[PDB]
């Protein structure tokens, strides 16, 4: 999964 | 509401020590309370409600994955049927997230969007706003999906359009709504090219205004700057 | 209860999802849901049973110990007056804890306990009573403090007696009572020498059976072994 | 803390 913050 | 007779100044103090306990649950009850006072949050307390929540349904939207690669398992040819239950389970975990987003998006309308004049505050709420949206629609399935995706661009696409208005490239709200944003693109709204645009354009703006900041300033940014970089070599 | 019109074998369908998924406080309800059936328990749902209380009160536990060391720093010498929130946010999370205990004691003796015959059965539930009342004892301060004490002592007590007579030095049952048993000693009855003897004994006598056993049943029996001996490296 | 099980 992608990075979010 | 169950902490309408806490003191603020206690609410938020008993959010920090929540914290400190991993009690994330708590936190988030305690920060909802301090938004239910109805004065204007400050710096500090906009990502004390921020951390607590993005815990809580984090752990949440990572169950409901558990759950929804079950069923769609027993969805395949050559599964013995099982009945209701997985089903049932991931239903009721979904509801529970709907219900966590629900009351987020709740508190930002109800006030702290409409009194928030400042860009700090205001990018930084209208970034949650495009998050829980996001949230709702990772589980969304039926006739609103498209409004709730909409809902959620909307959101995104005010907060990008203020913060580029009235931020440096190298803020941290402003990075980290871009991040999200073009996680967004990939993830939710089938727009892979849009996402590495979005991420690729965000990173060398930055790199050109690191040259501006402070020591302290530099790591804040250069760790977003790096989470873009991580996503960007993801999907190339 | 709220698990009274579930069916008994999709509340054990649900607790074993619930695990997989990492959602204890669902697993517990489902598992309290099952024994409130009012039939016994097989091996593996009373696995399920202690794993799902294991985990809640654990983390109730982690939480408690930070909050507590909070509160100690503010009674030194030298430190600020906060108010009472520290106070009231470590009675907060006791209040909850102690709530869990009691629910598994409650289970325990309605009526698991007094229908359990069979010395796995017998007792895996009595070393479950003995560790909930521990819990019980690292909390308290009053009056009642030695009662909810000597409550552990003696469940553990007949547990072990049972467990003597009727179980092999290796059974992991009998091992895991003996390494807890051995911790309360330690850390609630004030007996460093009763620990460091118990556990000590257990690992010899385990070791000296050792050869009797399969593959599979030597890997179990020597992973609790190793927390004997880690423990008396701890305390030697 | 010491180990339980
Ligand atoms: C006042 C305000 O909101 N300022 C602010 C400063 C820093 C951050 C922040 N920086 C990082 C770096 C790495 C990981 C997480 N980071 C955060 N928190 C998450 C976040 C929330 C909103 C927007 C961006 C990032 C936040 C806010
Ligand atoms: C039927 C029954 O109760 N059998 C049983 C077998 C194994 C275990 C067990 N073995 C280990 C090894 C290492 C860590 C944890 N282990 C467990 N679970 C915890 C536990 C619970 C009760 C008593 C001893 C150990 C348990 C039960
Ligand atoms: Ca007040
Ligand atoms: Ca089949
Ligand atoms: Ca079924
Ligand atoms: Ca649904
Ligand atoms: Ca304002
Ligand atoms: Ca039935
Ligand atoms: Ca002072
Ligand atoms: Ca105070
Ligand atoms: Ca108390
Ligand atoms: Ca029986
Ligand atoms: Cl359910
Ligand atoms: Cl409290």
């Amino acid at each position: 999964f992608p990075a979010t913050v | 509401g169950a902490m309408g007779s806490m003191e603020r100044a206690s609410l938020i103090q008993k959010a920090k020590l929540a914290e400190q306990a991993e009690r994330y649950e708590d936190m988030a009850a305690f920060m909802k309370g301090a938004v239910e006072k109805g004065e204007e949050l400050s710096c500090e307390e906009r990502n004390l409600l921020s951390v607590a929540y993005k815990n809580v349904v984090g752990g949440q939207r990572a169950a409901w994955r558990v759950l929804s690669s079950i069923e769609q398992k027993s969805n395949e040819e050559g599964s013995e049927e099982k009945g209701p239950e997985v089903r049932e389970y991931r239903e009721k975990v979904e509801t529970e997230l709907q219900g966590v987003c629900d009351t987020v998006l709740g508190l930002l309308d109800s006030h702290l969007i409409k009194e928030a004049g400042d860009a700090e505050s205001r990018v930084f709420y209208l970034k949650m706003k495009g998050d829980y949206y996001r949230y709702l629609a990772e589980v969304a399935t039926g006739d609103d999906k498209k409004r709730i995706i909409d809902s959620a661009r909307s959101a995104y696409q005010e907060a990008m359009d203020i913060s580029k208005k009235e931020m440096p490239p190298t803020n941290p709200i402003r990075l980290g709504l871009a991040l999200n944003f073009s996680v967004f693109h990939y993830e939710i709204a089938n727009s892979p090219e849009e996402a590495i645009s979005l991420a690729k354009t965000t990173f060398d703006e930055a790199m050109a205004d690191l040259h501006t900041l402070s020591e302290d300033s530099y790591k804040d940014s250069t760790l977003i700057m790096q989470l873009l970089r991580d996503n960007l070599t993801l999907w190339t």
